């Protein structure tokens, strides 16, 4: 008669630094590239 | 700058400290703490106490120093020192250690001894507290006191034999003969999935070596309370004290001892199926200091 | 959405949770709001247990009401649902929680300054978040609420340090006022707040109670907290964390204690009350779960009315039996309210104040606090007044050299049958906020009991004794005293003159504590008094033994035309109306005796020079006294230094009676005059 | 390794 537990989680400290074939890394660099490519001083993708 | 995670001690400052209260304490100061100005004595009082205790620990080639943290107290400069080592044993009790061996080698170095630190650096220092406040009981220790320096005092009822504590682990790969020694950290041993070695990888070559591993001391010793205080209708307890290393073998049954240590709780399993925990936390004590 | 179909029920949980946060916010009858202030005191750190008295929010309804505005029945709500309630108050607070005004001083507890860390560092991670995507530069709501979507925070049950309980109804303002008997407690009652009077009966120790584990993965340098609500769990081996969880790097997990989340937790085991049990019957005991700050506050031989929501758990027993979804209950306390006060919890406020001013401004307390013991009982005056003693005590002394004077009376009742003594031990029963009534040679068999048996909620041994270790601190009114046998005797040797057990039995070897009052009722050798043998032989108590007791009254049954006559006045009076007979004065109610008794008892009087001279002077004619009439007919036995102990003892507690701290020497000759007229019945 | 700044608190 009991509700099922749940399993939080939260960064606390600095571990071993991010590897760039880390996958976290890769959709940070996926993202800026959306972000910030410029062509002809537009942000083509972002307003895509 | 810089305080650790879930406590408030800074390494640097509490080094200071420590050390400034090496450097300059003298027991009229625990004299003026204790009221007792008038026993104050011109030579004792004087001298630097624990400058002497380090000297003679040095002649002698002792490894373990005795500090009374109520002389912490009556430092006027490390009195925080002395919170910081009742809330957060372990920690304070490593930046002591550390700092008593560089006390040690720079007291050497700046006389310019003729004794070698050879010894000296290689050697590994302890620091045991005592008088460490008040003794409370055990039946008025709230689950927030976990891991800080408690006070107890009882008869020493019944002491087990040394039970071996591992301390690194021996794992020996059968195909390549790669013996790889694993130190034990937070009571946790990881074994190698597979062959360490990159030419050679096997995940069923490894087999423990029971015989082959480095153990430590462990003595687990029952101490019946007698607390200066009583509850109504209290019965005596009993609690496991915990002790380790050299203190092994010391309290033999019968002693009326008081004891300082960490007051510890750990998860106990319950072995109707295994590896499943008891959400109630066993109880004990590590011990640092028997008097 | 078959699978699972829904139903509408009358509460509406957002209606009530603006209900809750407007009460809390709003309410100021008991200058600033009542709770507003409490929340400021625990962010202080310096309250950490809310009290949620119901009271309050039925004054709040109906304050509402009154005015004309719609309130919903909150209280009926949290009464139905208690458990629901919790949580929804819990939030509503972790909602208002003000800010310190105080700042940590390296002093404070080791779980405050985590917490504060712990909510320094989700601050800081959703700062830092919203100021990034406010770079990025793709209304600050919307702002807020992507970055509180984004980030991984420390969840609020894991900064909050208060604890959270109801207080049940008054029964006078005004179900939870109706205190029930565990009999009564139903199945029909599962998630109420209910209100359970009984006598506790095995509480066990404080042991820390795991809520939330905590780990650490070292390689990805997060924190990961695993929930437990269960008697047992199952600890954690692969990382959880999800960007470790995405990254197929390996990860380890280590418990980290002082980062787990703790409760205090105890369990008492309540039973039920002698009048509760129907005819015929056995009382029968109900599980009792004790956490946070709401530990030590129940201890055994407890009259109480714990209240307390009364939750199901999952069974746990045979599987046979087991045919269903059978559960196991529980009672979660939350208030505990004492029937009898403790003398250790007396505190000097004006409450008691006021009352204590009425009885000594009113004078005359000695012959008032004297009669109203037992009422009912007619003429033994001496004796109640020997029993008011008792129970005031006299002051223990504790000599530098480790010497230890007990400080506590002891009266022995020997009588002829049917003189009422077991009736005066049952008020004093009645009376004492602690007492054990032992009786007879079957019945405390073993008064001193060496049992060690096991707890079943910790298995470390626990040691339990007889009444006389429950009887620490109180009055171990024992009955049949000389038809108890021989080996309790030798055990109350000690009890009495010392204030301590040693046993020294197969697997105790310890030394118990019983700072315990003897009160002992028992019948001469050969029933009745004989005249015709010694009054020595009578009592049949060897010296060693009678020494100990201070006042050994005699109340010897002697015809009389007018004195019995008088006696059955009363007594038919007492049978016709249910009260004392005389209205000269009002009998005082145990409530306000006991509330007396405890201020005389702080009281610690001293002797006098001229005192001490009279108490040495009348202790060395007594003993010349016993001395000349050493084998008279009327040797009560040889005056010993224990008779010089027991005048000192008695004078501190008549000064204690008069709330005096200086003993005065009118009450040295009182006391001499009780002891003396002790035995004065004898002829 | 558990180092964090000391701006969390005193
Ligand atoms: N002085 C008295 N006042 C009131 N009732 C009395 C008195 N003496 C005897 N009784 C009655 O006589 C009976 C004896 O009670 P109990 O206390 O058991 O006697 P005992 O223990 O002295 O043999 C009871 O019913 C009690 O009410
Ligand atoms: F006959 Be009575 F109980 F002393
Ligand atoms: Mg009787
Ligand atoms: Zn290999
Ligand atoms: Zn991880």
């Amino acid at each position: 008669s009991f509700d099922r537990p749940e399993i939080y989680s939260a960064p606390v400290l600095q571990g071993e630094s991010p590897n760039d074939d880390d996958n976290t890394e890769i959709i940070k660099s996926f993202k800026n590239f959306i972000l910030e490519f410029r062509l002809d001083s537009q942000f083509i993708y972002r307003d895509q | 700058l810089r305080i650790i995670w879930g406590t408030n001690v800074s390494i640097q400052e509490c080094t200071t400290n420590f050390r400034n209260f090496l450097m300059s304490f003298k027991y009229k100061f625990r004299k003026i703490l204790d009221e007792r100005e008038e026993f104050i004595n011109n030579t004792t009082d004087e001298e630097l106490y624990y400058i002497k205790q380090l000297n003679e620990m040095r002649e002698l080639g002792t490894s373990n120093l005795n500090l009374d943290a109520r002389n912490l107290l009556a430092y006027k400069q490390t009195e925080d020192l002395y919170h910081q080592l009742l809330n957060y044993p372990q920690e304070v009790i490593s930046i002591m250690d550390q700092t008593i061996k560089d006390c040690m080698v720079s007291l050497i170095v700046d006389n310019n001894l003729d004794y070698d630190l050879d010894e000296i650096e290689t050697k590994f220092y302890k620091v045991r507290p005592y008088n460490v406040g008040s003794c409370k009981g055990m039946r008025e220790l709230n689950p927030n006191d976990i891991d800080k320096l408690i006070n107890l005092k009882g008869l020493v009822l019944r002491s087990t034999p040394v039970i071996p504590d591992m301390k690194v682990a021996f794992f020996k790969c059968n195909v390549c003969d790669h013996t790889m020694a694993v130190e034990i950290d937070r009571g946790v041993i990881q074994e190698p999935a597979r062959c360490e070695r990159i030419d050679c990888n096997e995940p069923n070559s490894m087999s423990l070596i029971h015989n082959r591993c480095s153990f430590a001391d462990k003595q687990v010793i029952k101490l019946q309370e007698t607390p200066d205080f009583v509850p109504d209708g209290q019965t005596p307890h009993s609690i496991s004290l915990c002790v380790y290393d050299e203190l092994v073998d010391s309290c033999r049954a019968g002693d009326r001892i008081e004891v300082t240590g960490t007051f510890r709780s750990i998860p106990i399993r319950a072995n109707s199926r295994q590896r499943v925990l008891k959400s109630l936390y066993k109880t004990y004590v590590d011990v640092v200091h028997v008097k | 959405s078959a699978a699972l179909p829904s139903i509408q029920l009358p509460v509406d949980y957002n209606n009530l949770f603006n209900e809750i946060t407007d009460f809390l916010v709003t309410f100021k009858q008991d200058k600033g709001p009542k709770y507003m202030a409490m929340l400021q005191k625990v962010a202080n750190r310096e309250l950490n247990s809310v009290i949620i008295d119901l009271d309050d929010i039925l004054q709040y309804q109906n304050e509402k009401f009154l005015q004309g505005t719609q309130a919903d029945d909150l209280v009926s709500a949290i009464q139905q649902n208690a458990n629901h309630f919790t949580e929804l108050f819990c939030r509503a607070i972790d909602n208002n929680m003000p800010l310190p005004t105080k700042e940590i001083d390296y002093k404070d507890d080791v779980l405050d300054v985590i917490l504060n860390q712990r909510r320094l560092r989700n601050e800081r991670m959703l700062s830092d978040r919203t100021n990034e995507i406010r770079s990025e530069n793709l209304m600050n709501d919307a702002l807020r609420e992507v970055v509180e979507d984004e980030t991984e925070l420390f969840p609020p049950n894991l900064t909050r340090r208060y604890f959270l309980y109801f207080k049940p109804l008054s029964q006078n303002c005004a179900i939870s006022s109706k205190p029930l008997s565990v009999r009564q407690i139903k199945g029909d009652f599962l998630g109420q707040l209910i209100t359970v009077r009984g006598i506790i009966t095995r509480v066990s120790d404080v042991k820390p109670a795991v809520e939330v584990i905590a780990y650490t993965c070292d390689q990805c340098g997060y924190e990961v907290f695993q929930e437990v609500n269960s008697r047992t769990f199952t600890p954690l081996s692969e990382c959880t964390s999800e960007e470790c969880s995405q990254n197929q790097t390996k990860g380890q997990l280590f418990m980290s204690t002082r980062a787990s989340k703790f409760s205090a937790f105890q369990e008492c085991k309540i039973q039920e009350l002698s009048q509760q049990v129907p005819v015929g019957h056995i009382p029968r005991s109900l599980n009792i779960h004790v956490n946070g700050t709401l530990v030590r506050s129940l201890s055994p031989g407890d009259i109480v009315d714990v209240t307390g929501i009364f939750l199901p758990a999952p069974y746990t027993g045979f599987k046979a039996l087991k045919a269903g979804l059978l559960t196991e209950t529980y009672l979660e306390a939350q208030f505990v309210r004492q029937h009898k006060k403790k003398f250790a919890s007396f505190s000097l406020t004006s409450d008691v104040e006021e009352r204590v001013m009425e009885l000594i401004t009113s004078g005359d307390v000695y012959n008032r606090l004297a009669k109203s013991i037992a009422p009912e009982i007619y003429g033994n005056l001496d004796v109640k007044k020997a029993l008011l003693l008792l129970l005031v005590g006299g002051v223990d002394k504790r000599v530098g050299d480790g010497m230890k004077i007990r400080g506590d009376i002891n009266v022995c009742l020997m009588g002829d049958p049917g003189v009422a003594k077991s009736q005066l031990l049952k008020a004093i029963c009645k009376i004492s906020p602690r007492g054990v009534y032992t009786t007879g040679k079957g019945s405390s068999g073993v008064g001193l009991t060496a049992a060690v048996m096991k707890d079943p909620v910790t298995d470390e041994m626990i040691l339990e004794g007889g009444a006389l270790v429950l009887a620490d601190n109180g009055i171990c009114c024992i009955d049949e005293f000389d038809k108890m046998d021989e080996s309790d005797r030798t055990a109350i040797h000690e009890v009495m003159e010392q204030q301590t057990i040693s046993i020294s039995k197969a697997g105790i070897n310890t030394t118990l504590n019983a700072r315990t009052s003897i009160l002992a009722a028992a019948n001469p050798l050969y029933g009745r008094y004989n005249p015709r043998l010694s009054p020595l032989d009578n009592i049949n108590l060897p010296a060693a033994l009678l020494s100990r007791f201070d006042i050994l009254f005699l109340m010897l049954d002697i015809p009389s035309r007018d004195d019995d006559e008088k006696l059955a006045e009363h007594v038919t009076y007492v049978h016709m109306h249910n009260k004392q007979p005389d209205l000269d004065f009002t009998p005082v109610e145990p409530s306000k005796m006991r509330e007396y008794i405890a201020y005389a008892k702080t009281k610690r009087p001293v002797m006098s020079e001229a005192v001490n001279d009279y108490v040495v002077q009348a202790y060395i004619r007594l003993r010349q006294d016993s001395k000349r009439e050493m084998d008279s007919k009327f040797s009560f036995g040889q005056a010993t230094p224990r008779t010089l102990l027991g005048i000192i003892r008695l004078s501190q507690a008549l000064a204690k009676l008069r709330l005096a701290d200086m003993v005065d020497i009118d009450d040295v000759e009182e006391a001499l005059r009780l002891v003396r007229v002790s035995k004065e019945s004898l002829y | 390794r558990l180092m964090v700044d000391r701006k969390l608190g005193v």
